[PDB]
DNA sequence: GCAGACACTACGAGTACATA
DNA sequence: TTTTTATGTACTCGTAGTGTCTGC
């Protein structure tokens, strides 16, 4: 977590380039104090793809036992064409909530459990 | 003149106090300890200190004695969920026929998994008050959720002033004294105990302990002063033949802790971080992270480690 | 379709060898391993209707353990199975037939090589010795005439050397030799009477057990020996 | 002559494991705090740790209890669980010794992270029966021990000498290992082996007395096994004229001839260059040569990363 | 070599002294906690006819327990424990002795300093009495000329000062007063008639059960004080 | 030389079964040979970063030729609780049949069982009587040190200069035995030559070779071809730097990123004659330090392809 | 021309049951039919770093061509405990009607799956008689060599 | 002739740890 | 001015379901 912090600033990165390559096996005492005199300036700043698209793409992936990548790529060629729709059906008895809860737990896995419940 | 358990046999709790008196406390603490016990009833009481051994057991133990309390000591760690609501609401409605003020120490209660004790705890304390009440001795402060700190008041140990400290040395310099006087320990030189005290400080606990180690003579002679006051070394002659740049002798001790190179690299890491200069701090565990992290693709495993020792002696800035 | 005591007591065994079943119009249920290696087959006296699959049949028998024995199981008109109570009415939501695995080839046996019964109390006494001696493996051989089971511990003993328990089951007829292993892991037959029935020939085989109500075949280890 | 065979152990290295304090090779004054608890009849709370292995510990632990003739509990602190201290060990600890011999817990490699609720556990308990029984506890991480029971205990660095201390001690550990090989029909033919056993492989008796039985397979201690024990897999002579004069030709053809030998050469080229090479050329030799034994592995063609060592090195080393 | 059910029970109390035992031929067997808690040595009804030593006791038992009493206990050329039944056999493990903390010889007690004679019902009372009261150390002393018990709540006590119980036992004729404590939990004896013979020397102490045919040596306490 | 039968894939089915039958350095096997004559083994630790040395093997042959109680653990299931369970059920069983029990712990070089590691520690110290380990690891590094002062630590895959001559030999009649059992002929007896070689100390790949080998059902010059592969001259990738090109090294490096480490180590020795002096110690510390990194390089290519840039800028030539 | 009716993506619908069917490179397509002319199969790890060449529809071909029990997982669902339970559960079993069992780990190179790799290693030597596995690779580095020690490294050639 | 109640196990939760 | 990603392991605690034993 605190080098992905970091991550999102780019001045920063030069001492994150380098505890990702040496880092590994470098105690956590060392690990703030190297990054202590290795960050340039401070002032704390801000912070660091969505659900119902993420349960599609994580459902078709484990029907076909297909990767991310593969399973992301199905659905933008399968909105394009026979009916995604339809695909959406074969899929309605396999989203438990185990499954569910997994992605997003909150509050939006009983608002998407009954999400995709309507798809007949 | 000094409280002993005379079926203790370990010096380090054969002369622990009895009463708040015989603790050695700063002045402010120790005074609030004795207004407390003059007023009757305890309140529920939080004595944290992350140093242990600074007083926070026996000023627990010492407050139900000082009070002459219907105390009940638990080990934090046994007071559990079914214990709270078990043997404590039992005591805690138990009938006072004595009058004597119920208080429940529950030592070293600061733990991991504790929470839903922990909270009972708190909304125990709004039934069952009344009654009894609480004191809590842990290291860790955060340890214990905030509730508890809200109601009880906290007393934080082995943070003292500097006025405050040098008069708590003395008064242990005079504690190691009159154990030395009770136990049959020859003191040939008075700056042992000085120095014994100085060394580990607000530990009480280990200083006198320390005493009991250093009296495999039975005397405090200027030796045994030598003993306290050398630093002793862990890879001290490592870092010595790094600031000197002395090539032979880091060519000599590579092959001393290539055995353990793991942990050797882990201290070496810790100590260089105090002795070197902060623009020194980025090389250092540079060189040093990097030559672990191709530890075992190296073939010769010494060499690589006199690598690391070159490495930082050429690059190393010294204090 | 009406679900009684015995039948959703056979749907909580066929449950344990597989996380759903599919099962056809008729009175014949079947569900088989997801690796292959458990298959389970079973005519009841509850007669179903339609055809249905059910992905999570551990949760399906949970679910009905609410309704009254006059549990009305139905199709929704669109699909799903609803469950009509005395008084209440649950939604159950139907999966597709793909998701279970299902058995789908029911070949008969073919010849059984070698033929005994073990008892009800037989078999309770092997799961029962084997959950307090810890018991993985069991090979079914010969000896002096009788044919018993062995029971070993395939993690404390490699190559089954030292035997932990042994149950006789009746004499051998035949002049042949073998030893057929079976993972007590994968054999997941309920409690009851079963005459073993043992198939094998050259490098394949199997183990049958015919209860009074269903049968279990499971898979031989890949260690077993015979001469047949 | 007080040496002790177990006789029932066939590992070597636990047969003749010490049995007294005495038999013990420990510093001066640790082997003086030792003889004092003996002395005194009474043992404390102590923590025996040691980054480096077999220093004598879980020996030690044993050994203190034994000339005390301690009803003493040996525990793996791996097993040592919460419950396990709530019950056998506090059951234990409020026993009272039906011959009166004082009672002793020895939590064997406790250094363990997972049992820190047992250590938290252990902070009252060990204050609670200070009185019948003591802990005596082996780690191998010290910080691994909390620093409240670190307090409570009297630690005792091992593996960790003065140098007039590892002298003696190597001393002792050569006239033991003497010993050792005189029970089991070892001949010392050259005594510098059993030297150079016990130096290479301080402060780790265990592995010392191990390397004594991976050699002794011969049943002799002879030049040639010394010439093992220092992998003195000889001289190089041909590679530091080849440098001196820059030869390429023969450097290039020459490098095959340690490819099989990387980790053997790699030390005993620096060994050699340290005395042939200007003061500071010998920080420019561990600075290549080091990071050049660093990236051996990952290295593609053994044998042309070795070349590439060699003609860094000619060119860059001034002989003096 | 037959096991009758009542040596079984004494051996299933011995499994809570210590999670195994040694047991040599004979009919005399006895173990010791690991922790040097509580001893218990017995001579028995059935034969002991080969020295086998037992990792775990209880299991064995508890597998002892799905054979038919007329199970035949043996030492088997497979050097273990052999369990022959009218159809089963088992092979519990010998273990290696020297993997089981027994009393290499039996305790000789000393001379009492302290006699007295519980019964079996009085000791009864005594445990219901403690899993109502959370009764956890209790004291054996002298009250007003007797020998008595008294029972404790040691979490809730502590210091020991709440009496809890008082089972009023013999008459003591001597003159000594001692306050012997000894923990519940080390009461691992079988109910059953009780001469109580107590010892105890300086910083040392313990307490002896002698019965009908089994004895126990259970541990005192620390803060047992005395003037012997 | 001796055949498991059984099992159908050659390196499987011809796994030694004695210590004598196996195939490793002169001092390995003495020192093998010794502990079997002892009676009694100890604790062992088996290991080398480059598989299919022998490790596994030798410790299943250790134990036949001691006549132990064997039981071999797959090192990934050794948990700490079945250290506690089955291992100490087993150390503790007792052995009448005078048998000295070892467990062998397969691949247990892992890293989150440390916990099951530091439980051994005292395990093995306390049942050391009749009960030893073997340990079998790739990485050495994972086993805590305080067992690998427990063990005896054999290091595989690093033998002499003469035992790798002397242990091709032996693994050359070795595997025209495989080919006599296994019913492959061989022509050009130089091929198993080349199959040692090419893999030398991973012995299982070298037979996983002969089998993916003999497709045609002899070895045939054809076959010592596909064994020894391109090979040739450096020629169109000499004068690539040559000419300082575009595209024509960029695109040439995929035929030369297989044979990666023969490739540099002839790029090297053909460029040492035509590329001046003081550009050969240059050429040597460029071509090096790409050298010594493939393995960290994740695209070897690509990796071979910096290297051809690099080396047309700072290269003299003639 | 092989078609699985029952599929609604071209993808998995029209994927080749024959290793003729596939549309290999020459050498590729003789490797593969030896292959599956010895009857038997032993670890392959057939990898190609360009997507959609045909490795995950080889690695079937060949389990159908030489008649396999085969059980295809991908490598991301293939943890340590699937490996434990079901994955050994079966290669420990042997199939009714014979015919090699084959273990398919499709895109066995992720990175997570270090440790279950680690597994394998024993879990192939002791269930190598009954059962064998075939590894899909992008990345070949991302494979322990000590499982290319036990495969068939097939590299699809230019 | 079984209930009760202790005794035992399993599991969800939360925790701490080591890796890439 | 921000708040999270994967796999595997070991331990503790709490509670809840299941198992073995006992009454005036
Ligand atoms: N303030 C103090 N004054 C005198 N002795 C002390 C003091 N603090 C600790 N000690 C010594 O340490 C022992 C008690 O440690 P204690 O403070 O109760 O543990 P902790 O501080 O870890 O709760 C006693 O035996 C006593 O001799
Ligand atoms: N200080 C020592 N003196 C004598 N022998 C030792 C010493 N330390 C280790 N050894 C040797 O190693 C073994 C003791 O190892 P041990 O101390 O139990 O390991 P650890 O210290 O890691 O717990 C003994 O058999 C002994 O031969
Ligand atoms: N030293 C050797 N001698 C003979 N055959 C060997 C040797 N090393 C490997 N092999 C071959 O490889 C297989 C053994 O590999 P193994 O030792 O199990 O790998 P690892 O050492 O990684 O555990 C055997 O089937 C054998 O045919
Ligand atoms: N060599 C080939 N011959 C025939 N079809 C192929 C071939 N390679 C890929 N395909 C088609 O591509 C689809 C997926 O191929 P796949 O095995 O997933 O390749 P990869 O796993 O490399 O992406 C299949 O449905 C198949 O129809
Ligand atoms: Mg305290
Ligand atoms: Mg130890
Ligand atoms: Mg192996
Ligand atoms: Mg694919």
């Amino acid at each position: 977590m605190v080098e992905n912090a970091l991550s999102q600033f780019p001045e920063c990165m030069p001492a994150v380039y380098a505890m990702n390559l040496i880092g590994s096996g470098l105690s956590d005492e060392a690990h703030f104090n190297y990054l202590m005199a290795a960050v340039p300036r401070g002032k704390r700043y801000g912070k660091w793809e969505d659900s119902t698209e993420v349960l599609i793409i994580k459902l078709l992936a484990k029907r076909y036992q297909v990767n991310t990548n593969d399973a992301i790529n199905y659905k933008s060629i399968l909105t394009k064409n026979g009916k995604l729709p339809l695909v959406l059906k074969e899929l309605k008895g396999l989203v438990t909530d185990d499954f569910l809860k997994e992605v997003t737990k909150n509050v939006k896995e009983q608002k998407q459990l009954k999400k995709l419940a309507l798809e007949w | 003149m000094i409280t002993v358990n005379e079926k203790e046999h370990i010096l380090e709790q054969k002369y622990r106090p009895s009463t708040i008196d015989e603790c050695i406390l700063p002045a402010f603490d120790k005074e609030t300890f004795k207004s407390i016990t003059s007023k009757g009833k305890i309140p529920h009481i939080i004595l944290h200190s992350p140093s242990p051994g600074t007083g926070k057991t026996t000023v627990a133990k010492a407050l139900c004695h000082d009070v002459n309390a219907d105390m009940m000591f638990v080990n934090g760690s046994d007071c559990k969920i079914d214990f709270v609501r078990g043997p404590l609401t039992n005591f805690a409605s138990a009938a006072s026929f004595d009058g004597r003020q119920k208080v429940i120490v529950i030592d070293e209660f600061c733990r991991s998994g504790l929470a839903e004790s922990q909270r009972h705890l708190r909304s125990f304390m709004e039934a069952y008050s009344s009654n009894c009440s609480i004191i809590i001795t842990a290291n860790n402060i955060d340890g214990i959720i905030k509730p508890l700190q809200s109601r009880c008041r906290v007393i934080t140990f082995g943070q003292p002033t500097d006025e405050d400290k040098i008069e708590m040395m003395k008064q242990m310099i005079r504690r190691l004294t009159e154990i030395c006087k009770h136990e049959g320990i020859a003191i040939a030189d008075m700056k042992v105990v000085a120095a014994l005290v100085k060394k580990n400080f607000p530990d009480f606990r280990k200083t006198i302990g320390e005493l009991d180690s250093y009296s495999s003579k039975g005397v405090l002679d200027a030796g045994i002063l030598s003993l306290v006051t050398n630093d002793r070394g862990a890879i001290d002659d490592v870092l010595e033949s790094l600031k000197n740049k002395d090539v032979k002798q880091l060519r000599a001790l590579a092959p001393k802790y290539a055995a353990d190179y793991s942990w050797f690299v882990g201290k070496l890491a810790e100590e260089i971080y105090s002795r070197v200069t902060p623009q020194s701090i980025i090389r250092m565990y540079e060189i040093v992270g990097e030559n672990n992290q191709y530890h075992g693709i190296a073939a010769n495993t010494e060499l690589h480690l006199a690598y690391l020792f070159i490495q930082l002696a050429c690059e190393m800035q010294w204090k | 379709m009406k679900l009684s005591k015995d039948t959703t007591a056979l749907l909580k065994n066929f449950a344990t060898i597989n996380s759903g079943i599919m099962l056809k119009s008729g009175q014949f249920i079947m569900t088989r391993a997801v690796n292959g290696t458990t298959y389970a087959e079973a005519n009841i006296s509850d007669v179903i209707d339609f055809d249905v699959a059910i992905y999570d049949l551990n949760g399906f028998l949970g679910i009905l353990s609410l309704v009254n024995d006059d549990a009305e199981i139905s199709q929704s008109e669109d699909g799903n199975i609803k469950i009509a109570d005395a008084r209440s009415t649950i939604f159950w939501p139907a999966a597709d037939p793909s998701t279970v695995v299902a058995p789908n080839k029911p070949i008969p046996f073919p010849v059984a090589s070698a033929v005994t019964e073990i008892k009800a109390e037989d078999l309770q006494q092997l799961l029962r010795v084997s959950r307090g001696l810890q018991i993985d493996t069991i090979a079914i051989t010969v000896k002096e005439g009788k044919i018993v089971i062995n029971g070993f511990n395939k993690v404390e003993d490699s190559a089954l050397t030292r035997v932990k328990y042994s149950l006789t089951l009746g004499d051998y007829d035949g002049e042949n030799t073998f030893n057929f292993i079976i993972n007590m892991a994968n054999m997941k037959m309920q409690p009851g009477n079963y005459k073993l029935l043992l198939w094998a020939k050259g490098k394949q085989g199997a183990a049958k057990f015919e209860g009074e109500h269903a049968n279990y075949v499971v898979a031989l280890e890949a260690d077993s020996t015979h001469d047949f």
